[PDB]
């Protein structure tokens, strides 16, 4: 209902849908397609764009930066986010040490041709670096104007609270967001754990892989389609998940969901994405698209939202059978 | 183990979360009951209550259930605190 | 609700402003009477006074008017504090 | 009596009168007139000049900056202030988030052709941003040398105290000033609420619209004069206030005040402005002018000050009938 | 008026310098006698001494000379503190 | 001399390392025994234990070996603390 | 005995004698003489050079900066100090406000052609600026690398302790030195008050006008010599002090001191300066000279030091009759 | 067993062996040899390189910087460390004062042609500078991005704990490493004292002179070989130690160790270095080499490690007779 909303309790306002660059930018699609996709998103109100140092070994960032500079959009109208963790083959080019957070972000900003990102995220937890060090480093790059805010990704609730605790302990800057996977087949963390952190310490939830890499689109019903993400090289892991016993049971449930979609007059992907935004607990949902057809269909999910009645939602939980216990 | 700070009218007490979890249904031991008193700015729970009584309240958890009224705390005042913090005696 | 910090010779007490406002004519409850003791540097009111007595002074507000003399505080000392803080008994 | 005074309890010394740029600079008047007005103010001792990112969509700042650079005045002899809140159409180009305070001020400084402003103000409260975030952002730009001090505008006493409380809590920088409306028909906040904050936490009062947009000048006695602010396009709101039932009652009272003015040998505008400076609670009064005639007349208000006897003041309260209760 | 912070084994007391100056020859009242205990890092005087006794020590200055032994402090322990802080009784 | 901070359930005590070293075999006096309780983040040792009892525990070191049970501390509770901190009486 | 020593308890090592620039640099003497004087000082081990924004309206700083750059001395071998307070005619160009400390020092550094000074001093107390503001500003310029340390000048012990107290209160940077007047006729502050602050909070004492502007040199015995400081324009105040009743009594005592000087085989100026360094309480003594003859004679004072026996010192107190009571 | 490990408890990952530049770089060996040595180290996985402002009066830093820039290695794959203390002949060009830490490091970075070092160390304790000052200065250069972390060298355990205590006191940055001498004839500090600081405050141990300047290589059995470090000019101190009574007793013990080396199928230097890494307490060992033959032999020490059985270790303690008491 409210297209723009605050990211958690922070003052940063984001669109309920965002556009990510994993797999596609600088990889699967062409710079021409990338520009077209970002332009459509922007003109449709999306101000949130996500990327990471590791995507396409830095190329995703280069392409995003080129489009922004080519289009000439006002920096103040964009909310750019990037993640740090995997930035090279050397021993010191990975992790959340002060050294890599600073070198990693600086390098990303250079590739992005930007002075700063709005949110820098730790792409995952670092068992090899003291929390204090990581929090002092995120606070440092923010104070140096390389980032406006920082967040976490793939961190446990306990780890997030610890980051927050250390920040208050040394008067540094707490994280404002956790980027977590969320879709019809991965629900526990976003539905049961994150809400508690929102109300308690104001951390918002920015979710990813709304279609579970495309699985929830229903295109793998009869098998792996040519040119699909599961068909791309380097993604045998995704192909194995889809064809596995678990993968087939998921497809079977999607066939039932497809019936609910047709009943509502929308497509399965739009249902899946609207479903992700049904609860206020989610600040924004990061979309993924390799075609402009996909993107516009996905954005059409916003219209489906008002149809998700309490009966429809309960109906979807009945077929999924995975409603988490709080 | 993760620690928790409880601010009673300015007097700070600190204990391990597992110490409080030892009684899940009491106010301080139930995440949902104590949530209302959390202060995000200082990372502590705040109670605008009687200070002298809290030592006995904390000792209840640390001792595994011993509820001793402090010598300097009147009987009626202590009973009100036991009620607020929802402490039981029955073992 | 907005909180207030009262520093009594180094011992800090914290309570909600509405707790003090419950008695508008007492020294701590009247903005004009307590103004003189405010410390802009630490955002607290400072009193170079007796520490043991203040627990009873704060309890007066938190309890809605109960004025109990602490066991460890002499009768004459407590009466002087009641007078300074301008506390009444008459309900 | 004392032309220059401290702004609140801070060390910043300002002239009792200042010159603002709302409506006029880059809008109603020409750059030539703007330069002339600022030059007259400066040569007459005024060191305070106020503007905002929103005025004339940034043009007010451009014109102010051009004059300063054209005249070559020493930066150290000027006290430049600007306000942040409304800086664009995008969702993220408004508010008091860390992102907009930094981007907003940086953009204003660029338009002003200045390295820093002496005081940056939040143009109004932001219900969408945590106080902590706003205070950390104001402290940040100050520590980055983009501003010397920061203040608030249109904030409640409770909100100002909160800013101060959060600052002391995290050892950041408290605000030093509140820019509030003050004139014969808007008195409560400046006379009853602000003094308490001055004595308690040292916050000073810088007031605006001394003539209530010109209403107190008496020129709307018979109606809306050609080329008057109320006649300008975009100001139908002001025209409606003046012609409304309330507006007429105000004009009726001004006729009585006009008699007091003639008695003292000054004009109504000079009386109105001197009246604003009658109490020490006000650090400075921000003037507005579209003609050089207006400005010099307004500055002449300083001479009227010694005539405002206790009897004259009480006489003015009797006709106004709006003396606030403390 | 300028304030002074006295840290007694971790327990901080704060009072006005003029309060201590009211007895120039006592240890805390004489700049030369208390100098040895000043901590430049925290701007406070530090004494690795008995905590319960100091309330009575500070009250001595605040009350203008009243020396009351706290109920919870043994007679022999209190006399040692009076001696160390060099407090007199004779008015 | 180097000082040490001991945090007992939120109540901080500070003393000189040499004061504790005066009894090398007690828990607080033995570097190896107290190591487990050190908090690197705040540079203090933390004990999730009874607060009222620690004054007597610290006094033991400051007094050179006097072990006095605080009036407000029950006999059984004090004996448990003496045992935990490994304090001896035998001179 | 120890030519170099720490400035107070700080880690900054200064020579027991320093060379100031008041009256001379950019004023009384020529740039050629200035260069010669500074070169002689430097080659003789002096690493301390003092100046101020107000001296010769900024010219003193320009000349000092030119010599340093002309000689090419390593910046790391020099301890440059400047004072801030009087920097212009505008209302905001004087004082210890955040605005002037920053603008003032920045301007001095520009004139000095230096990236930073080793010690920036407040030239005098500022009754118009809150201590907190001043301490936050000194800490700021230090953190910005515009200065290594900061100190006070002409401040009371109470004011210095307050600066120290506020610093510890907000975890900022305490002052490390007080520049105070010290000579045979002005002794109280340096001998009775400053030592207490040294032992208590580590503040060092850097003294000035060792010859009381030349008075202690003995050249005003018969009157005001041509080309003497007292003969210069703008210094009628000094001429009046010397010729006044008090001035004559001082000259009478100098005649007695002259006898002690001849007895020790030194000149009066060397005796006066050695006398200033007799006690460890003084970290360094700032010299003043308009001739190279004066400078080398003054530096010769170091040799006189070992002759100042306890008997000689007591003898000097007997003739002066102004030994302060501690 | 684990080639790369964390430096103490910090997040910085270093190779178990590092390459230092004392004596050799810009001194004993040629830039051509230096480049060759560093290249071999780097290609063999070593990411740690140590130097100091004092080595070859700054030339060691110049040569290291030239190689890095010539080879074009990614800065993020290198862990560069330098030490500060002795940086010139002037009184203020030595020590740990804020002035010299800043000027010293800035000068080293300039010679190294680098924006920052990963770890800046105090080369030794400074009795003339307050700990607070030193800790505030190390924290400052880190916050200015001139260094990622800081450490100590030749400091007592008491001094290190004090640095840590002051840091926690003022919320600054504690040191993360102590660079200490460690070899078969200097064992106490590294084996008994440092482990306690590791477990307690996380300080790691980076050791130097693994071969006691070459003494443990066994080449001084019959005397001082031509072109050996002990034969170089300026190293008569090393020649005297080797030929002294103590020196001879050491050589006698090395003859016994040589037998253990042959038994294990390695050389004495490899045994000595592997011995240094036998305990986890040591994060990294700084090697020294003047030939490529030496370097590759030294790196071969890693293979010897698995042979150091508990029996072999006890055997070595029996011949050394210097096992420290904990
Ligand atoms: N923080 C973290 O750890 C992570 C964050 N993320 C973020 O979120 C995004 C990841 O979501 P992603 O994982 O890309 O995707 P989704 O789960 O949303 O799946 C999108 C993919 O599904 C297919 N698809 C999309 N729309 C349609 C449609 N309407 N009909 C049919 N097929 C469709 C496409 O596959 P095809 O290309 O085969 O056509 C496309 O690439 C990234 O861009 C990244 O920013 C991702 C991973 C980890
Ligand atoms: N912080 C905040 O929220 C706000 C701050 N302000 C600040 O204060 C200023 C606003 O005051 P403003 O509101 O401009 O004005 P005033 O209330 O002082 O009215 C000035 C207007 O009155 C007329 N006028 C001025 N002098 C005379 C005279 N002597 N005789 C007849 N008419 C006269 C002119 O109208 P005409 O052009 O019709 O001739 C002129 O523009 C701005 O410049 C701004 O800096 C303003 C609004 C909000
Ligand atoms: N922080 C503060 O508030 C102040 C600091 N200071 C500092 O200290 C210095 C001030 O000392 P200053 O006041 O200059 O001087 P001194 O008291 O040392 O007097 C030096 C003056 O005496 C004369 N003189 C010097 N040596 C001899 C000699 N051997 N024989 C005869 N006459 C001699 C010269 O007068 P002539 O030129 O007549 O030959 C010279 O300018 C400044 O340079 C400044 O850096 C000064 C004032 C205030
Ligand atoms: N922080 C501090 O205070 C200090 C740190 N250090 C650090 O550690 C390093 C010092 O170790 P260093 O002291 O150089 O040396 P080592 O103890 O490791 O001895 C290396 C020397 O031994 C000889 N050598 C090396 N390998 C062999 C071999 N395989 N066979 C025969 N001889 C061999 C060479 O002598 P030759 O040249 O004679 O061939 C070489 O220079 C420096 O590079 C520095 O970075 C050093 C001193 C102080």
């Amino acid at each position: 209902l409210q297209f723009y909303r605050n990211l958690g309790k922070s003052g940063l306002r984001v669109s309920c849908l965002g556009l990510g660059t994993w797999v596609t930018f600088g990889g699967q699609i062409t710079d021409e397609m990338a520009e077209h996709l970002m332009t459509l998103a922007y003109d449709n109100g999306i101000n949130l764009f996500d990327t990471a140092e590791v995507y396409a070994a830095g190329k995703a960032e280069v392409v995003l930066g080129n489009i922004i500079k080519k289009k000439g959009w006002r920096r103040s109208s964009l909310v750019i986010t990037t993640k740090i963790f995997w930035g090279g083959k050397a021993e010191t080019e990975r992790g959340l040490s002060r050294k890599h957070i600073i070198e990693g972000l600086k390098a990303s900003l250079e590739r992005l041709q930007l002075e700063y990102v709005d949110v820098v995220f730790a792409n995952r937890p670092d068992p090899n670096t003291p929390m204090e060090e990581t929090v002092r480093a995120m606070t440092h790059v923010i104070n140096q104007g390389m980032a406006m805010y920082w967040g976490t990704s793939r961190w446990s609730s306990m780890e997030i609270m610890e980051a927050y605790s250390v920040a208050r302990q040394f008067n540094l800057i707490p994280p404002i967001c956790e980027q977590a996977e969320y879709h019809m087949f991965q629900r526990e963390k976003v539905e049961v754990q994150l809400p508690e952190l929102f109300h308690k310490i104001g951390v918002g939830a920015m979710t990813w892989s709304p279609l579970a890499c495309g699985i929830v689109s229903g295109k793998y019903d009869s098998g792996i389609p040519p040119y699909s993400r599961a068909s791309l090289k380097g993604y045998q892991w995704l192909k194995d998940k889809i064809l596995s016993e678990e993968g087939r049971r998921q497809q079977a449930k999607l066939k039932e969901l497809q019936a609910i979609a047709e009943r509502l007059g929308c497509t399965l992907p739009q249902l899946a994405i609207a479903w992700c935004l049904r609860n206020e607990g989610v600040s924004s949902v990061l979309l993924g698209a390799s075609n402009a057809e996909q993107l516009m269909e996905n954005i059409g999910a916003i219209q489906v939202l008002p149809k998700l009645s309490s009966s429809i939602v309960h109906e979807i939980d009945s077929i999924l059978g995975n409603k988490p216990y709080s | 183990c993760e620690r928790v700070v409880i601010n009673i009218s300015g007097l700070r007490f600190e204990t391990q979360l597992k110490t409080l979890a030892q009684f899940p249904n009491t106010l301080l031991g139930n995440p949902k009951k104590r949530m209302r008193y959390f202060d995000p700015l200082r990372n502590e729970y705040f109670f605008d209550r009687n200070r002298p009584s809290f030592d006995a309240i904390l000792y209840y958890y640390q001792s595994g259930g011993r509820l001793r009224r402090p010598v300097n705390v009147p009987l009626d005042m202590f009973s009100e605190e036991i009620k607020f913090y929802e402490l039981g005696e029955e073992a």
